[PDB]
């Protein structure tokens, strides 16, 4: 009987975020799209920058990155698309928070950043819609990744 | 040479993006796929413990199986770039290798695949076409070629 | 079928043309168009609709009666075969006990059922009757403005027996 | 919409108040017909079921739905509806096999043949069910968990008797 | 300041609103008969393809060969090095013939005017105006 | 294209696990024997009948017949029916009585109880046949034989099951 | 050879698989290998192109020639429900051809060709005859006097 | 052979065809449309002119001319409504050949201007029309007249 | 008596049988017939339509009168959909009849017999009752203020 | 906590039933019993609200107030399908209540039971807990930058 | 010359073409881009509300906040007491901004203009163009 992030809405999601997705060809979108999100990032806070070493972020085109940049939405993806049957999203960002555990020097305060710029980015990529609904789903992604921490 | 034909790379490309769709059907595509694998190889169940791969509908495993689309995506997205895919493609080797994976099992889950995108797909693809792809995929993976 | 054509086809569909149904002879290729030349309606019959609804207010009758005073059949070319028809409506108001019989002249035709009456006053008022094809005691026909082609007021006709 | 076509050879179109009555008021008088006045269907204790989809809220995944009929009085000056009591109830799935229990009353309505419920007061989860007998016999249906606000379709399942 | 992000969203929006066949041939038409009704000069130049009247054929394949150079203008957008290629054999095309400078500042405006009624409410005017004079500068 | 269950209960469930050997509705219409029916395709039936041709290749109206030849199934992915068939055509165009005919590749969705062949390794036009046994018996059936890349229809032809034994 | 009509029908969903993007990577890689087929065939063609640095293939130039031809090609395709809107483009199309020097009614001819062995393999389900048909009363008809 | 004139074609045809006649009393229409495709046929070859001596072409609006113009049209749209079913088409178009046969002095190149005439007069008089399908059944009806010559 | 609706839509179908054309020869040769009816009942009309040259019954001129008086006639129906903007229309083409001199009451009541006598003749399916009583609510108020 | 969706759609209907008019009899009554069960519980605020002469209950003026209240809540209302129109608007609507002194945080949070206390009284079917929910987000956005 | 009758009207078409929700905003934005068409310098005064761009956000914000008020205004225009109340206090939120007297005589035209489209031709301009005066007036 929880209220927060109820069915009515995620069907909203699902439909503006498969707007994007409807041109073939989307590897360069995503790639594009993802390197500005983690860009954005390190020019709030620089503490983060020394994180990103092993994938060499100091090259923004750098082919060793870019092949980071998609896995990351590629992983946030597959988040939306299984919004509905709860009980397996449950484990399945379960799973990637323990991918996050293992790597150090991950402060909890950093998603809450990257909340507010996705969260106000996003609105410049896309035709409609209704940011109440995104921020509810959002809370529930980003806020149970990092409950490893 | 009945390689990636770096036109053909393409094909299969498009392709894929009519299969894999969008909505709840993607979740039930993926079912398909390991319940065509188990089936060919009964053993290979061991090695999912961890997951919970006894049984296949548990919830546990779905997202399992998510993932592993999730991951084929990122590699069939990308056969433009042959610097990229490298690079993407080499991570997925240290991650399996740390377990006891036979060449003959990532043989199997090739065949399973075809057959769930035959019937998943409109009617028309070319086999020795996604053949290629997949089998530069497994030569990946595997760790050498 | 497409617009005029009529369909034969009992498990094999044929599409044929409308005129050349009970033609007197062998056009659809199953043989199924010649079977049904039989008339169903015989002088004498007497047919007594209930209303459904009316709009089309002359008497606004409770309820009407149709009889045959012959059928005939044109003999050398016989998809049409003409009628004579008397049309009784008892009515009642206020003041009167009214009557009427107006002589009228229609036409039964085998490729789709339809019986039609040309309009027996001047008010152009044409009733489309319209058998099932495989009842005939029954008929759901209805009134429409000759010129208009518009359903104004149903009734549900009865054989009596 | 908001009449019912009579039941027998001629079809007319009637307002729904005037069913089961005590005056005739068709052509050939339908409405005093047990064909039409017969309770069967809200008699106490009867029970509908089937699986219901979610569309609208909760998302539960298909699980099954009774309707039940805990009283009914139909009183003796105003015949045209019964009034009646119920209890929805429908499986959550958590991990042990439970379900919530809504309670509801409402009335049966000859004319649509269909009853409609509603949630009491002070209730979880408040919805309403709307079930149509328009199929042949008085059994099946097809029913619909509503918001008893919008009359907007919550979830929809084609009900059975057992 | 465009080219990123605000850039990417022209590209989506060009896709919808410029529909398709049939459908493109009266966007076209419906384009040129705003800016003539405005400043009716600018019917001088046509001559050549018998602008006189912009409904006869042989102009309406004009305005389709104009508005497929948007496509390869705006579809390339996003890579700037090859950008400044097509906007130079641009302007090559545009020499030869007599032009005003305001002219081009005046189309931007009635463009964006006609996307209005088929999107409504719904875009990012700061992403287009911008983005269109990264278009039109490099006709100058 | 989704297995409608139906009964006391009906809710969708996805094509390719309709006869799969698993429950996967509630109520087991799915793995039903009257569903699955495994063999309205077992080898050496024979279908037959007429064809009107309102589309492309116009010519006149005459008679068809499919034959399936193969068919396979395998038991890890039990879910359709590779198949192989021969069809035939008696037209007479003119001055004779001449024959055409083709080999025809293609499947057997239980879920939407539709077959469909495409010609293979021809390099003449042959157009494929599409099948449909929506009536819930097995000798009759609607076809149309349609363009294989737009699939709009051609060709709306009827066909019966030739008798057996 | 009478592009008829189905033929058309049969094109525009061809093409549209292609041709389906806001992006350009795919449209240059398809055209790009047309005439990298077409000059294994006719190495004296690839004398002319001289204007635009055909000698490199990766070239910030190159791109912007074959992107042009892929627009302008794809330009003929969506007039095919409405003609004569074709003729003037079509004849248009046609005297930007003869402007300048080794045009070989000849090469038209050949790309004909260099289409179906180059089709083929970026699809799947593919009517060879059909874009053959239609193809070549627009190539037969830039092609027109000489050159 | 087999492919020209495809049976989709003809549907277009038929349809637009239809299109001059859905006005009644269509008498006129007919006879001043073909009254100017004889005398535009004349201003391009003078030769042809001695042939309708017979008809008295002299008098343009003449009756006796009149009833000519409507004769040729009328036969015309009896080819182009039966465009289907075509066994039909040949035996209809094969008794207007020998119609023209025992007629002297008509060369067949005179048609091949016929065609050019019609090919670019028809586009004035229409609303829309695919000049594509146009000019496949045009070669049907003319080419296969004539053939008796 | 009482215009009513639906003799309305019986008029708007009848009247579309007989004025459906962009030709004018048919709507000509109809309302023609009207008048060379008229005057065979009250000659001493046809001595007024002198202006228009009436003793030809082809000239040059009167079809120029008659067209008007169907477009004029044709104008009044396709407003009974639409009323209140008759009566201003319909004041309007009265004023026009009182500003001449041998235009008799009488007249009038003669006409609404007259397509009544010969209207029907084009047509096939006609209502006599309906077409007669919803005219002469038109012409009854043409007459109103005039001798 | 989180409008979610479907308890909008419940809201626009609710409130459907109480705006529905083109007079404002209703609109006023309601509204004005809103802050009449107010003060009740919080007389230090009738204090403020001196300016539109407040000690009036039935003023020429007062009702201006009113008015504008509900015309102001009405506009955020049919705003709540198209939201990031709402943010813009709710941030205008905050600070013309920071630019006055006597505008407690603590008020607002008060008339968010005020509804609650008595607006089922009008209506029948009624969700309090959606109406609850929905209206916070509204007023803990208001109250945000004030003291 | 606006009376109880010829008042009454307005409300009820006032009703109809007005709509609700999305299909507001939209009518909003829909007038506006009006009025900027014809007359350029009308969007000097709006720099506060970022009337570069009407298409905007906060602009759409805006705009809606306009008709809001007529329906105040036309909602009351019964009762004639209550109505100069709301008149005066809307005045005093245009007094401390540079106007023209013309602009408001400019409103009204442009207004009744797109209700047009809507009514096609059903209404009394006479109705509005009189009693739209009476709403106006009360601003100077
Ligand atoms: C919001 C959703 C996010 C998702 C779905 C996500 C997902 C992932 C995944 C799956 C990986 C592992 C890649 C692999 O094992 O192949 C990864 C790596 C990483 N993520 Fe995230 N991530 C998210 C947000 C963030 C944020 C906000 C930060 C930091 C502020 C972050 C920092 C990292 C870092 C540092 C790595 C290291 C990768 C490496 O060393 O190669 N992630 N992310
Ligand atoms: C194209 C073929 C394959 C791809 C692309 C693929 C990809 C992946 C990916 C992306 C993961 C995710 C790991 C994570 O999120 O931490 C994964 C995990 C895994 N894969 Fe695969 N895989 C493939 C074939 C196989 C096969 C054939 C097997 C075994 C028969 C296998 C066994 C596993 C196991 C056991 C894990 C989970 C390890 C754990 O839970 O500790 N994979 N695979
Ligand atoms: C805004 C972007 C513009 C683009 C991308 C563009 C592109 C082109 C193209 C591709 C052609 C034809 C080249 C060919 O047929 O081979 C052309 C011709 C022409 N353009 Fe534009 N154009 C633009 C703006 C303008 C404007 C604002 C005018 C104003 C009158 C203009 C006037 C013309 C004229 C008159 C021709 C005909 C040249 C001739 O007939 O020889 N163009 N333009
Ligand atoms: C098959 C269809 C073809 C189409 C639709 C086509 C169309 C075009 C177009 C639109 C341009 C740009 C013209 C401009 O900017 O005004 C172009 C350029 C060019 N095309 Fe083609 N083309 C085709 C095939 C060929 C072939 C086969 C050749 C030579 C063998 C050829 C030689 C050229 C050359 C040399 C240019 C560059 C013009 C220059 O030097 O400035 N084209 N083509
Ligand atoms: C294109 C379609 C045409 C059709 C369907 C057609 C049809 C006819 C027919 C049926 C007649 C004979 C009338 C009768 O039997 O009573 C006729 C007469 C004739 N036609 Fe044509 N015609 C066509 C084109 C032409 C052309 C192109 C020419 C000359 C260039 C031509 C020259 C004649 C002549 C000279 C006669 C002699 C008639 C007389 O003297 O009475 N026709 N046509
Ligand atoms: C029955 C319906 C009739 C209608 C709707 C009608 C309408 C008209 C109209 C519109 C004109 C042309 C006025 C103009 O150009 O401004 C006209 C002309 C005229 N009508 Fe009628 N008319 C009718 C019957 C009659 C009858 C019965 C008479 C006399 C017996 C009459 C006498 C005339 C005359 C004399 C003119 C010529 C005006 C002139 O001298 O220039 N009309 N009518
Ligand atoms: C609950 C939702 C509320 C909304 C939507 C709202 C909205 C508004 C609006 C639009 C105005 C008119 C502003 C103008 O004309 O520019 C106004 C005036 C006012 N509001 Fe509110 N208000 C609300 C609640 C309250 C509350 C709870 C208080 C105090 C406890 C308050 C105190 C005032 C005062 C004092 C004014 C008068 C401004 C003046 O003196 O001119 N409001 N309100
Ligand atoms: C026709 C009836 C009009 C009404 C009912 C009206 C009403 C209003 C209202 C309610 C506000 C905002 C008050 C607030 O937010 O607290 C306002 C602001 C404004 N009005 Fe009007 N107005 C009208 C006409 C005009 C016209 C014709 C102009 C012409 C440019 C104009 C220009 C403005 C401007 C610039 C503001 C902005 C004040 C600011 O942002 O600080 N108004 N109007």
């Amino acid at each position: 009987h929880e209220h927060c992030c109820s069915e009515e809405d995620h069907r909203i999601v699902q439909k503006q975020w498969d707007i994007l997705w409807r041109d073939t060809e989307s590897s360069k979108i995503k790639i594009g799209f993802g390197r500005l999100l983690l860009t954005k990032l390190a020019k709030d806070i620089p503490e983060v920058n020394d994180l990103f070493k092993r994938v060499d972020i100091e090259h923004a085109e750098g082919p060793k990155f870019s092949a980071h940049a998609l896995r990351i939405l590629n992983g946030l993806d597959l988040a939306i698309n299984l919004l509905d049957d709860p009980p397996a999203l449950d484990a399945a960002l379960d799973h990637l928070a323990h991918q996050h555990e293992v790597r150090e020097g991950v402060q909890k305060a950093h998603f809450k950043k990257f909340g507010e710029i996705l969260a106000t980015g996003l609105p410049q990529v896309l035709d409609d819609y209704d940011a109440l609904a995104w921020k509810s789903c959002l809370k529930g992604i980003l806020t149970k990744i990092s409950s490893r921490l | 040479k009945k390689q990636c034909g770096v036109l053909e790379g393409l094909k299969v490309k498009s392709e894929w993006g009519r299969a894999y769709g969008s909505g709840h059907d993607r979740e039930a595509f993926s079912q398909a796929i390991w319940r065509a694998t188990f089936a060919q190889v009964p053993e290979s169940r061991s090695l999912f413990k961890r997951v919970h791969g006894d049984d296949t509908s548990h919830p546990a495993f779905i997202a399992h199986a998510d993932r592993v689309l999730g991951g084929l995506d990122i590699a069939i997205s990308t056969l433009d770039q042959p610097a990229t895919l490298k690079e993407e493609l080499d991570h997925l080797q240290v991650q399996h290798e740390g377990r006891k994976i036979p060449d003959n099992y990532f043989d199997a889950f090739k065949t399973a695949i075809l057959h769930v995108v035959a019937a998943q797909l409109g009617r028309c693809y070319d086999r020795e076409a996604w053949d290629a792809c997949i089998d530069h995929i497994e030569d990946g993976i595997k760790g050498h070629h | 079928c497409d617009e005029h054509e009529h369909q034969c086809g009992g498990d094999d569909p044929q599409c044929i043309s409308k005129l050349f149904v009970c033609d007197g002879h062998n056009d659809c290729r199953n043989g199924e168009d010649e079977k049904d030349c039989t008339l169903p309606t015989k002088a004498g019959d007497k047919f007594i609709g209930d209303v459904c609804f009316d709009h089309c207010t002359k008497r606004r009758p409770e309820h009407m009666t149709l009889a045959f005073e012959s059928s005939s059949i044109a003999a050398f070319f016989t998809p049409i075969a003409d009628l004579h028809v008397h049309i009784e409506i008892e009515s009642e108001t206020d003041e009167d006990e009214s009557e009427v019989s107006m002589p009228a002249d229609g036409e039964y035709s085998f490729a789709d059922h339809r019986l039609t009456i040309h309009p027996p006053e001047e008010d152009g008022l044409g009733l489309v009757g319209e058998f099932d094809g495989y009842n005939f005691d029954r008929f759901v026909g209805h009134i429409v403005h000759e010129l208009s082609e518009e359903v104004c007021a149903e009734f549900i006709f009865h054989r009596k027996k | 919409e908001h009449e019912s076509e009579c039941r027998g050879d001629v079809p007319e179109c009637i307002h729904d108040l005037l069913f089961c009555d005590g005056e005739k008021d068709c052509r050939d008088g339908s409405d005093e017909d047990p064909e039409t006045c017969s309770l069967n269907i809200t008699h106490v204790g009867s029970s509908y079921t089937g699986l219901a989809t979610w569309t609208s809220c909760e998302d539960l995944n298909p699980d099954h739905a009774i309707v039940t009929i805990t009283a009914a009085h139909r009183k003796s000056f105003f015949p045209n509806r019964v009034w009646l009591r119920a209890t929805l109830s429908y499986e959550l799935d958590e991990h042990d096999h439970t379900v919530s229990t809504t309670q509801l009353r409402g009335f049966y309505n000859f004319g649509k043949r269909e009853l409609l419920l509603a949630p009491l007061k002070g209730q979880s989860e408040g919805y309403g069910v709307i079930c149509d007998f328009n199929l042949g016999d008085d059994d099946h249906a097809d029913c619909k968990i509503v918001v008893p606000s919008s009359l907007f379709v919550c979830a929809h399942f084609n009900a059975q008797r057992y | 300041e465009c080219l990123v992000t605000e850039s990417l969203k022209v590209k989506l929006q060009w896709a919808s609103a410029f529909g398709h066949a049939h459908e493109r041939v009266a966007f076209g038409l419906e384009l040129w008969r705003d800016i003539i009704d405005d400043h009716p000069e600018i019917k001088a130049p046509f001559s050549r393809v018998r602008g006189d009247n912009i409904y006869s054929p042989e102009f309406g394949a004009h305005s389709q060969r104009v508005l497929s150079g948007l496509d390869i203008t705006i579809s390339m957008l996003d890579t700037p090095d090859m950008l400044a290629a097509q906007l130079a054999h641009l302007k090559v095309q545009h020499v030869e013939r007599n032009l005003k400078p305001e002219f081009f500042d005046i189309f931007l405006k009635h463009l964006l005017h006609v996307l209005g009624d088929r999107l409504g409410t719904h875009f990012d005017f700061g992403a287009w105006h911008d983005c269109v004079d990264q278009i039109i500068d490099g006709i100058k | 294209r989704t297995f409608q269950c139906g009964g006391n209960e009906q809710e969708c469930i996805s094509d390719l696990l309709v006869c799969d050997g698993h429950k996967d509705c509630h109520n087991a219409h799915d793995e039903d024997p009257d569903v699955c029916d495994t063999s309205v395709v077992k080898a050496g039936n024979v279908f037959s009948g007429t064809s009107t041709w309102h589309g492309c290749l116009a010519r006149e109206d005459h008679v068809t017949r499919i034959t399936i030849t193969a068919s396979k199934r395998r038991k890890f992915f039990t879910a359709r029916i590779w198949l192989r068939a021969l069809v035939e055509s008696e037209l007479e165009r003119h001055g004779e009585n001449v024959t055409s005919s083709f080999n025809a590749k293609g499947y057997y969705n239980f879920a939407s109880r539709r077959l469909i062949l495409l010609p293979t390794d021809d390099h003449d036009d042959h157009l494929a046949v599409v099948c449909s046994f929506n009536r819930g018996d097995n000798e009759r059936a609607e076809c149309h034989r349609v363009t294989e890349a737009t699939l709009h229809q051609c060709a709306d032809l009827f066909v019966t099951l030739e008798e057996h034994d | 050879d009478c592009c008829s009509y189905e033929d058309r029908r049969e094109i525009r969903h061809i093409w549209d698989d292609v041709w389906s993007s806001s992006f350009t990577d795919r449209r240059v890689a398809i055209v790009r290998a047309v005439f990298d087929d077409l000059f294994k065939h006719y190495p004296t063609s690839k004398a002319l192109f001289e204007r635009v640095k055909i000698d490199e293939p990766e070239s910030g130039e190159f791109k912007s020639h074959l992107v042009r031809v892929a627009n302008g090609l794809k330009l003929l395709i969506n007039l095919l429900d409405d003609t004569l809107v074709l003729q003037s483009h079509l004849g248009h199309l046609a005297d930007q051809h003869i402007q300048r020097k080794g045009v070989t009614k000849e090469y038209f001819r050949g790309i004909g060709e260099a289409f179906a062995r180059v089709l083929p393999q970026v699809l799947s389900c593919f009517n060879v005859d059909a874009w053959n048909r239609c193809f070549h009363r627009l190539v037969a008809r830039i092609a027109k006097d000489l050159p």
